[PDB]
């Protein structure tokens, strides 16, 4: 009875009195942690050996029996520090001892602290636990009250107040309760033996260790190891955490700016882009344009206005790896798509259900196809909805629902589908050996002007920060071209669709210098980059 | 099927959820999947020996490989040597072929010196120790390039892609020159040599520019094995 | 599954008679036709994996497309069986 | 005000408002909560009361949905239905909308219960704002059961009171009256809203 | 605390078929394909307490 008592009592001279040269580690930590409504302490298993050998020797023995006792010793020091209700508070701990690898816990390790790592791969929704908890008495109509906590219960038995075999009932209308957390540790990659599908283990967390992580992260463990019931005298075997391990300032925007003021910028992102592959300049100046965009509008009587960019491409395949590299969101994919959704989407089957290809999935981003001769046969007609209307409509089988698909296009192969584009160009080559070389030796070197982080974050800054319009003087040059353009056609086509994809182009070069109003420097480069013929 | 292959040799032997796993297995070396919210990875890391029936009863010479295969063109491209086997017709070869076979089948009837003298017949290796010699190999030999000849290796690189546009065939890439360099790292490998010499880098660039011209459509075939003597026979 | 054995596995050292083999389908004439390759049959499902022997001889009963043999054309123009089956019967 | 995926433990049996979407809803079904009875010999009408752990707020102890046959006295009794009181009741299911699923994560949702008036005011697919008490029911477990009591407590939201979302339909006041009765006199209201 | 002595080198063999009423509490020697394994768990030793382990 009494020993209860004296381990509560060194626990709590521990926290009162841990320095280390002039500072109350842990009095500080504890008054900071409450000021922000954390109710929890951090402690460090290298301090408590070196405050107490014995302390430490009591924690390894017993952990499951000695672990309340700490966190009670928190709650009485923690009453001191704030008060002339609060709850029972969590301990947390870190530690250096060596890790045991996953796939070595046996029956030696059962009620230990051990420590691991590895690769989260699930996680479960949150669930209440209760820790006080109040009882009704169902014959005499007494009552009563529980302190639950959650180490490795039941309902009692030992009626009060005959009162009967078993006349206990919950008040939940005056009880308290905790969340609780599931998650499941797979084994590193890189420690599996050859052949054979990685081993994993499931555990448990509760108040602020939830919802601290998500599925797919490398992460380091300290928790208890024990099992519970779920052959003959076998049992299944889990863990229970103690603790887990896993936009612009002013002077980035600063750099931006200066670059945005150079009078050579245009000439220097177009250098910038696949610097290897030679000449193909109108190429790159539209890999530009298509990286920047126009601008979206949205008028009083709701019609709404595209702001994407489509391009097309007739040494193909190294730049839309580049673009795929530059772009702030990319997806890549070949004709065929990755599953029968194809690019677009499609109905399988049983009940009937609907999935969306690489056009839904690359909604807000750029997307880039390798070869687009090899689009299936539905795509070919679906793609008319995705580029025009950037949406993706289904009414079939029971299923009625619009997707949407709000992407810029980049697309290349080797018809009326040109059409859908706003620019055409094809591909151009040069043979000097001195380039070969010069690459082979690259290979070689492996085998024994702007850079792409700056540039996507320029381009990042640009398209956050401006949506430029059109003067007046764009105005009337545009229309009188226009008009020139096609009584030249008639005496000897263009259209509306045309002329309102000049006008992104326009606004896209108008994006760069961050200049708010686009100009007749811009109109002209506009109509001389739209030579794709 | 490709966790079994880990660190090993992948067969096979015939041939659409398949061809695609195939294609994610040679772009990657690792293989990963998603399930009803687990994500999760694997590695496959093996060597890929595949074969296949050139589309229906007999292959066509007169037309490049595409013709003759059902297969998407980065499979050809990330493959290292691609090779086609034909039934051609001569009788010296046939009656050499039957010799042989019923000479085995003889050899192999149910009716120690016996065994001794069929084994060392058989080869001129026995196959245990070539067994023990392939896994020594494998376990202890990493041999590297040297820096000397690589400035002619580049040059070659350069002259058949020169000769592989003027003559308007498809271009020879840097996946070939890997291979090449893969492939003269085996042969070092084979004698237990820890340096690459200038016949290892002479037999992967015969056997990489073989294969190359397999590939081509017979009229481009003609004029490639005509510039390419100096590589394919010569060097 | 039921695992019980079938035709080939009771011919096993034995002749196993097909009739009108022109009426089977496709996918079953692929599985006669693994397992005609090897004299051996394979079982992997719900947990439980077989390997089985099959050492059993084929005789086989067709009728020619269109039901009358033509003179003009090839075996393979008149029977509707695939390549690799028909170059495993040692006689026609 | 709070969402499905915030919804926490901290906030048992307070009165909350969530908001989303339906996803399921239960057949209507109706609920004993009073019964009557008339005594043959004697001539007096005797009636009970039942109750449930979502019938009310607060907790009682629970009853067996048995008939009395006989009365204190050794009479005989019949029911009386008519007399009798039942109610309507309907479980539905409500999730986080779709446009704050955060990573591709697995979305979370909450059961609620609604009875008398507010049943079937909605269909799946309705965006809907919910009232109500947040509440715990059940044993846990803690009544003797293999789970070794890792298993948690359930909960639901008691339905007060529910309002739709507008995500068509608009209600006229007098000024509209009055403006679409004096614009209709115009010469020519076609031309003028055919241009609009 | 405890060592097992393994014996090897048994002189008769049998396969599954020959396996009788009378083998019952015998040593025996086999041989086969393992088709199936489950994953490892701890087993309680005694019936203060000991595990070990269990497939
Ligand atoms: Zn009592």
């Amino acid at each position: 009875d009494d020993d209860n008592t004296e381990i509560i009592k060194s626990f709590k001279n521990f926290i009162l009195e841990f320095r280390l040269d002039s500072q109350f580690i842990y009095r500080d930590q504890l008054r900071n942690n409450i000021l922000v409504k954390n109710y929890s302490l951090t402690v460090n298993m290298e301090h408590l050996i070196g405050y107490n050998e014995d302390i430490y020797k009591k924690l390894s023995d017993e952990p499951s029996d000695i672990i309340p006792l700490f966190e009670t010793a928190i709650t009485q020091v923690a009453k001191r520090i704030s008060i002339l209700s609060l709850p029972t508070f969590q301990l947390i701990l870190n530690s250096n001892a060596n890790q045991i690898p996953l796939r070595d816990l046996d029956s030696e390790h059962v009620s230990k602290i051990v420590r691991l790592s590895g690769i989260i791969i699930s996680t479960s929704v949150l669930s209440s636990r209760a820790t006080y908890l109040s009882i009704m008495c169902r014959n005499c109509r007494h009552t009563t009250s529980i302190t639950i906590n959650n180490f490795n219960v039941s309902l009692p038995r030992s009626c009060l107040s005959n009162c009967g075999p078993d006349p206990y009932i919950i008040i939940h209308e005056s009880s308290k309760f905790i969340d609780q957390q599931f998650l499941k540790l797979q084994e590193i990659p890189e420690l599996v033996p050859v052949g054979e599908m990685p081993r994993n283990l499931t555990m448990t967390c509760d108040r602020y260790l939830t919802n601290k992580v998500i599925p797919g992260t490398r992460v380091t463990i300290v928790g208890i190891y024990s099992i519970y019931n779920s052959g003959v005298a076998i049992r299944t075997p889990y863990i229970k955490i103690l603790g887990i391990q896993s936009m612009f300032t002013e002077e980035e925007e600063e750099e931006f700016l200066q670059l945005s003021r150079n009078p050579k910028l245009y000439e220097i992102l177009t250098n910038s882009i696949a610097p290897s592959i030679f000449g193909n300049e109108d190429i790159k100046k539209a890999i530009v344009c298509l990286l920047m965009g126009g601008s979206k509008k949205i008028l009083p009587d709701g019609m709404r206005l595209r702001g994407d960019i489509n391009v097309l491409l007739l040494a193909k395949s190294q730049l839309l790896k580049f673009v795929e590299k530059v772009s702030p969101i990319a997806v890549y994919t070949s004709g065929k798509g990755s599953s029968a959704a194809g690019l677009t989407a499609s109905v399988q089957r049983r009940e009937f259900y609907l999935e969306g290809g690489a056009m839904v999935l690359a909604d807000g981003g750029v997307v880039c196809i390798d070869e687009f001769d090899k689009m299936r046969d539905e795509d070919r007609v679906a793609i008319h909805e995705a580029m025009e209307q950037q949406t993706i409509s289904i009414a079939k089988a029971g299923i009625t629902t619009v997707l949407n698909s709000r992407t810029s296009v980049l697309a290349a192969a080797n018809t009326t589908i040109l059409s859908r584009f706003d620019m055409i160009f094809i591909v151009k080559d040069d043979h000097n050996e001195e380039r070969d070389i010069s690459i082979a030796n690259h290979v070689i070197n492996i085998h024994t002007e702007i850079s792409i982080e700056k540039m996507k974050r320029y381009i990042t800054y640009c398209r956050l920060k401006c949506a430029p319009r059109l003067s007046p003087q764009a105005a009337e040059k545009l229309s009188s071209n226009f008009v020139t353009i096609r009584k030249q056609l008639l005496i000897n086509p263009i259209t509306i669709r045309q002329l309102e994809a000049i006008i992104r182009i326009t606004e896209s070069l108008a994006k760069l210098e961050l200049s708010p109003i686009a100009q007749e420097r811009h109109v002209d480069e506009a109509i001389r980059l739209f030579q794709a013929s | 099927a490709l966790v079994l292959a880990d660190k090993g040799v992948c067969l096979i032997d015939e041939f659409d959820q398949d061809r695609t796993s195939i294609h994610e297995a040679m772009e990657q070396q690792s293989i990963s999947i998603s399930k009803a919210g687990i994500v999760t990875t694997l590695q496959a890391r093996c060597s890929i020996i595949a074969a296949a029936n050139p589309n229906g009863g007999r292959y066509n010479s007169t037309l490049p490989l595409a013709q003759n295969v059902s297969l998407t063109e980065p499979i050809l491209s990330r493959f290292d040597i691609l090779c086609v086997v034909r039934d051609l017709v001569d009788e010296e070869a046939d009656e050499r072929l039957a010799t042989f076979v019923v000479d085995s089948h003889v050899r192999s009837h149910p009716e120690l010196q016996r065994q001794r003298k069929k084994e060392e017949e058989i080869s001129p290796i026995p196959q245990e120790l070539l067994m023990k010699y392939i896994h020594y190999a494998r376990t202890k030999i990493y041999p590297k390039l040297h820096q000397m000849d690589m400035d002619k290796v580049s040059r070659v690189y350069a002259d058949l892609r020169r000769e592989s546009i003027s003559t308007g065939s498809f271009p020879i890439t840097v996946r070939h020159l890997e291979s090449i360099l893969r492939i003269a790292e085996s042969f070092a490998k084979m004698r237990l040599s820890e340096f690459v010499s200038s016949y290892d880098l002479d037999r992967a660039i015969k056997v990489v520019v073989d294969s190359f011209v397999d590939a081509q459509k017979v009229s481009v075939r003609r004029q490639l094995r005509r510039s390419f003597a100096i590589y394919t026979l010569g060097h | 599954v039921v695992i019980e054995a079938g035709a080939l596995m009771l011919a096993d050292n034995g002749i196993c008679c097909i009739d009108e083999f022109d009426k089977m389908d496709i996918s079953d004439q692929v599985a006669i036709h693994e397992a005609m390759e090897q004299q051996t049959i394979s079982i992997a499902k719900a947990g439980i994996h077989a390997t089985l022997n099959a050492r059993t001889s084929i005789l086989a009963a067709a009728n020619p497309v269109g039901g009358r043999y033509n003179r003009k054309l090839s075996l393979r123009g008149n029977l509707n069986m695939t390549a690799p089956i028909m170059s495993r019967f040692d006689l026609f | 005000a709070l969402s499905p995926r915030t919804l926490t433990a901290q906030h048992l049996n307070k009165l909350v408002s969530v908001e989303g979407i339906v996803t399921k809803t239960s057949l209507v079904r109706p609920k004993l909560i009073r019964s009557v009875h008339y005594a043959a010999k004697t001539g007096r009408f005797h009636y009970r009361d039942y109750t449930d752990a979502t019938t009310t707020l607060t907790t009682r102890i629970p009853t067996p949905a048995i008939y009395p046959t006989e009365d204190t006295e050794g009479n005989k009794l019949t029911t009386e239905y008519g007399y009798s009181t039942f109610i309507d009741h309907q479980r539905i299911t409500v999730q986080e909308m779709p446009e704050m699923a955060p990573a591709g994560q697995l979305p979370r949702s909450i059961d609620v219960i609604l009875d008398d008036d507010l049943v079937d005011k909605t269909k799946p697919g309705d965006r809907v704002n919910v009232v109500g008490v947040f509440k715990s029911l059940g044993a846990g477990g803690m009544n003797q059961s293999n789970s070794n009591t890792l298993i948690g407590f359930k909960t639901l939201i008691l339905g007060n009171t529910v309002y739709p979302l507008h995500a068509a339909r608009q209600m006229l006041t007098d000024f509209d009256i009055r403006n679409i009765n004096k614009l209709s006199k115009k010469k020519d209201i076609f031309d003028i809203l055919s241009q609009s | 605390s405890e060592i097992h002595v393994r014996i090897s080198d048994f002189p008769t063999i049998y396969s599954l078929r020959e396996l009788r009423e009378s083998n019952l509490s015998s040593l025996v020697r086999v041989t086969g394909v393992v088709t199936r394994r489950t994953g490892v768990f701890p087993q309680l030793k005694y019936v203060k307490t000991v595990y070990r382990n269990y497939q």
